[PDB]
RNA sequence: UUUUUGUUUGCUAAUGUAAAAGAGAAAUUAUAUAUGUACCGGUACAUAAAUAAUCCUAUCAC
RNA sequence: UUACCGAUACCAAGCCAUAAAAAGAAGAAAAAAUUUUUUUUUAGAAUCUUUUUAUGAGUAGAAAAUCGUGGGGU
RNA sequence: AUUUUAAAAUUAUUUGAAUUUUUCUUCUUAUAAUUUAAGUUGUUUCUAUACAGUACUUUCUUAACCCACUCGUCUUGAAAC
């Protein structure tokens, strides 16, 4: 269904899982379209599995934000947090998956220094 | 002030823009470029001594008394406590059905209207609100079971619009209570609470 | 004809008419439930 | 071992390596056992050493028969399973004397955990038919035993509300 | 279909218009006790509807007919497959809504004292004209090897006499209370007793 | 008399339907004594209100309920059409709804 | 059976309702007629005939 | 004869994309605090920004924009 | 950051006409405000005086209503016996 939280409206919470992917495991769920006379989805039988499609998108001017309103940046570096100065209510730092436990110590303090929101702050924590 | 388009004359009241909403490409702005909203205006049938039901709250289906209409447009009512139960409580017109009844078309009560009125008059919107102090503190208490309860209580009795509120309650009570106990089918009536069963259908009900 | 005409009242009947009756029902009752213990 | 144990000091290990017996029929016998008193399993898998009572095969039961045992567990099948049992035993015997070299009465001993997985086969080869070579493997498997030793926020207004509640009740 | 449990006199009543009806307050969810099956109807001359149940009959299952239809032939079963009929009695709810139905030969152990209400969308009287052929259900089963036709007659018989001593017994306690009325409608107050006048009582 | 009615009593039928397809944005009630469009009218703004149990307490509570508005009659026999804040489900299909006396 | 508090190592305290909000209602019978009552199926007299469009039952707190 | 129910068609409104169309190389707005502080924004990326309107089925096929893998220079 | 202006409309004033004699009669001379213009604004609760709870968001898991035939493939045509 559509998912309001406040203007941002999400028209597809569910993911588009592939045709069969339930079935075989060989098939994995990631999206591809069915190409194949007769597949049923291609043809868009009702009750079968939706293809995703553009009319699906979300609102350009909402689009990659976050629940937090604040489009997601993510961050390896000290320096990189520095263009987010001038942008620090319409941003939100993750730091990258990769970054070290003093290193991402050292990223936390940089960001509330600059009163940016880090929406994994307690990685290794 | 009103407006008088295709002949419907509707009052205007005041309002004020408290929202802020972003602005294009530079900074905020207010919402409501508006200043004056249209006035509520009651249905033709919530008169100022009529009888009525309170359909929604705690004091449900308790028959009360209507008393002020209240310019906010929500009005006050009054089952002159020591009769009914129900205290000087405000209201929305839409969890009350109004009666077709009114207190003050009776002919022992009708003489007492003007006095009434007074009361009603007296009355303000303000004095329901509660201010945001009050809140605090009854907040306050939840850092037992019972004594909380009565607290809280103390802490209600305690605000001086309340203890206003209540010697209004208790100065119609004084007016009224004696008449209405006189005329006791209508005491009853008063007393008692609404219920549908089941031959009252509703939708053919012209009450 | 007379309980054509009794539904109709029953219909445009005020709340406060209902429970008028209602009372009057209560109040018989009374009196009939005295009545009866005094058969019994 | 594949458990969840919090207190090893409570507990008996004892395993199997790689044993020379039927996965199928080991896994029934493990079955059986399971959630029993150490003393009592081990009482149990004499018994059907000397066909006296039945393991039932409620699992893998593709033929298996049809005795007259089998009532005991609400079950028309069952078996006694004898090379399996004797290993198990074996294995029941080693986890015994852990708990002994521990401070483990054995009275007290519950077989928490009784798994067996199936070990990697050993390859021997079956002739058939037209000159065709098919494999003639072993179902080998590995047996885990674990042994252990037995005997909010309120809010005003709802609060406001459940008061109400109870008056109403009242 | 908003009380919990309505009994349905299912005599004088047309086979398949009161299994309709019944089966719709089934599926909005409603227990029915269709009770008195044996007297239901059918529009159909009876040998009609005997050949109709004849054919019915003739269709088993021919590998195996212990599976295959079930030729239920007590009068309340017939009622109760009918109604079967009208649901889609092979989802859950469906399954439900037939539970919810329970149907009786004759009336027992509660359903004597229960009201017996009637479908008058579904009676013989207002749906046949009276030049028309039909046929009593109960009738048509006896034809049909059900046998127990005679039995519940008697039992009907001997219910009769029982519900006539309680409808006397009723009879003199309505009148006892009427009377009682009248005596009391004097000793209340005379606004009170105008009222009740006037709106009937 | 312990507690007052102050609704309508109600049956959740199923959702606003063809023949086979379903439509779960619409319910269907059923009100007691209402036969005809015209009288399915009078409740037409109604609020209604699915009350139901649970194990799990939630609140501190096992009844929870969902809100509707009564939309629109639902052709000729005083079926209404309700438009509830949240869908329905349709474990509700035989249940009871109290649509209420407000507004 | 009654009372209280509860069901907010695999476990060893323990929850579920396809339906509570007054979920009120026992003649029987015919449908171009019924039912009682009193006599000997018959006779005479009452009774129902929009029959749940009704009746019953609710609020009078301690 | 009415009334009703009834599609992904129709209608109204929203959002996505495509297509075309308008059109575009300088500035304080508000609220909250108590006259001064604090809070957000204070835009100008031409395959880009703003707005408008219409349209959106699709195998074989065609195209464009995207996404990802192994390695290279930066 | 000047087509959320301009005008329309409305209210309260002011000058001059009109035949629809009219507490909504119309136009127009001027002036202020307003919204019916110039796409929803307010009021009051609640979440809540909370740091996660049984509420809230979300994943999975079951049910339930309705729907749903084995994909690939050659084929006019495949759920295909
Ligand atoms: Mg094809
Ligand atoms: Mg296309
Ligand atoms: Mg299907
Ligand atoms: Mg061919
Ligand atoms: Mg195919």
């Amino acid at each position: 269904a559509v998912k309001k939280v406040g203007k941002i409206i999400k028209k597809r919470t569910k993911k588009f899982t592939r045709f069969q992917s339930n079935r075989f495991m060989r098939v994995k769920p990631a999206w591809r379209k069915p190409r194949g006379i007769d597949c049923r989805v291609r043809r868009r039988y009702k009750g079968t599995n939706l293809m995703p499609s553009i009319g699906y998108g979300s609102n350009k001017k909402t689009k990659f934000l976050l629940p937090n309103n604040k489009y997601k940046y993510v961050v390896k570096n000290v320096k990189e947090m520095e263009p987010l100065i001038m942008n620090h209510t319409k941003y939100c730092v993750q730091i990258a998956h990769n970054v070290s436990s003093k290193k991402r110590k050292q990223i936390i303090e940089r960001a509330k220094q600059m009163n940016v929101s880090v929406i994994n702050a307690k990685a290794r924590l | 002030k009103h407006y008088n388009v295709k002949g419907k004359k509707k009052v205007l009241v005041p309002v004020n823009a408290k929202k802020t909403i972003n602005k294009k490409y530079f900074g905020r702005k207010v919402a409501s470029k508006k200043k004056y909203v249209v006035q509520r205006k009651l249905r033709k049938s919530i008169e100022v001594g009529k009888v009525a039901i309170i359909l929604t709250g705690k004091h449900m289906g308790k028959r009360c008394i209507i008393t002020k209409i209240l310019n906010s447009g929500l009005l006050a009512v009054v089952g002159p406590y020591e009769i009914n139960g129900v205290p000087l409580k405000r209201v929305d017109s839409r969890y009350l059905v109004v009666t077709s009844t009114n207190i003050f078309n009776f002919e022992n009560i009708a003489k007492l209207k003007d006095d009434f009125l007074n009361y009603a008059q007296d009355i303000d919107d303000d004095s329901f609100i509660k201010t945001l102090e009050i809140k605090k503190k009854q907040k306050k208490l939840l850092k037992f079971m019972n004594n909380v309860i009565d607290k809280i209580k103390e802490i209600r009795k305690e605000d001086p619009k309340v203890q206003k509120l209540e010697g209004i309650q208790k100065d119609i009570g004084s007016l009224l209570k004696p008449e209405i106990l006189k005329n006791k089918v209508f005491a009853h009536y008063l007393k008692s609470k609404f219920t549908l069963r089941n031959d009252m259908v509703l939708h053919k009900m012209k009450f | 004809g007379k309980k054509m005409i009794i539904k109709k009242k029953r219909d445009e009947a005020t709340d406060f008419e209902r429970f008028q009756v209602y009372f009057a029902k209560r109040e018989l009752k009374k009196k009939m439930t005295t009545i009866k213990n005094k058969k019994n | 071992y594949a458990k969840k144990i919090r207190n090893l000091g409570k507990c008996a290990k004892g395993a199997g390596v790689d044993l020379r017996v039927h996965f199928k029929n080991t896994y029934e016998a493990a079955r059986a056992i399971r959630r029993m008193k150490l003393l009592e399993a081990k009482k149990y898998l004499n018994d059907v050493i000397e066909k006296k009572r039945c393991v039932p095969f409620r699992k893998y039961n593709g033929g298996v028969g049809r005795t007259n045992q089998a009532k005991e567990f609400n079950h028309t099948q069952g078996r006694w399973p004898a090379k399996s049992c004797k290993f198990l035993l074996n294995i029941l015997d080693n986890v015994q004397a852990n708990a002994e070299s521990r401070n483990l009465d054995v009275s007290k001993l519950r077989l928490i955990h009784v798994m067996v997985n199936k070990a990697r086969p050993g390859r021997r080869r079956t002739y058939k038919a037209h000159g065709r070579i098919n494999p003639f493997m072993s179902s080998p498997c590995h047996i885990q035993i674990i042994a252990r030793e037995i005997n909010i926020s309120n809010q005003n207004r709802l609060k406001n509300k459940s008061v109400k509640k109870q008056q109403t009740v009242q | 279909m908003y009380k919990k449990e309505y009994v349905i006199d299912c005599k004088g009543h047309l086979l398949g218009r009161l299994a309709s009806l019944i089966a719709k307050e089934l599926l909005n969810g409603q227990r029915i006790v269709a009770v008195r099956c044996e007297d239901i109807n059918i529009s159909g001359s009876l040998y009609r509807n005997k050949l109709k149940y004849q054919e019915f009959l003739r269709l088993r299952t021919n590998t195996n007919p212990k599976k295959g239809p079930l030729h239920l032939r007590e009068p309340s079963k017939i009622l109760w497959r009918c109604v079967r009929g009208m649901l889609p009695h092979k989802t859950y709810k469906g399954q439900l809504a037939l539970k919810k139905l329970k149907v009786c030969v004759g009336m027992p152990y509660p359903y004597d004292k229960k009201k017996k209400y009637v479908l008058p969308s579904a009676l013989r009287a207002f749906r046949l004209k009276k030049h028309r052929r039909y046929c009593r259900l109960g009738t048509l089963s006896s034809r049909v090897g059900w046998n127990y036709d005679t039995l519940v007659k008697k039992n009907e018989v001997l219910r009769k006499q029982v519900s006539k001593a309680y409808y006397k017994k009723k009879v003199n306690n309505l009148n006892e209370k009427k009377e009682i009325k009248t005596e009391a409608l004097n000793l209340i107050n005379p606004e009170q007793r105008q009222v009740l006048e006037n709106f009937g009582y | 008399l312990q507690a007052v009615r102050l609704y309508e009593k109600g049956v959740i039928l199923g959702y606003k339907r063809s023949q086979r397809n379903q439509d779960p944005n619409f319910t269907l009630i059923s009100i007691k004594n209402v036969n005809t469009k015209k009288h399915a009218q009078f409740y037409v703004g109604k609020r209604v209100a699915y009350v139901y149990r649970t194990t799990k307490h939630h609140d501190g509570v096992k009844i929870k309920c969902i809100w509707g508005k009564v939309c629109r009659t639902h052709g000729n026999s005083g079926v209404i059409r309700a438009k509830f804040k949240t869908h329905i489900p349709p474990k509700a299909f035989g249940d009871r709804v109290r649509i209420l006396m407000y507004p």
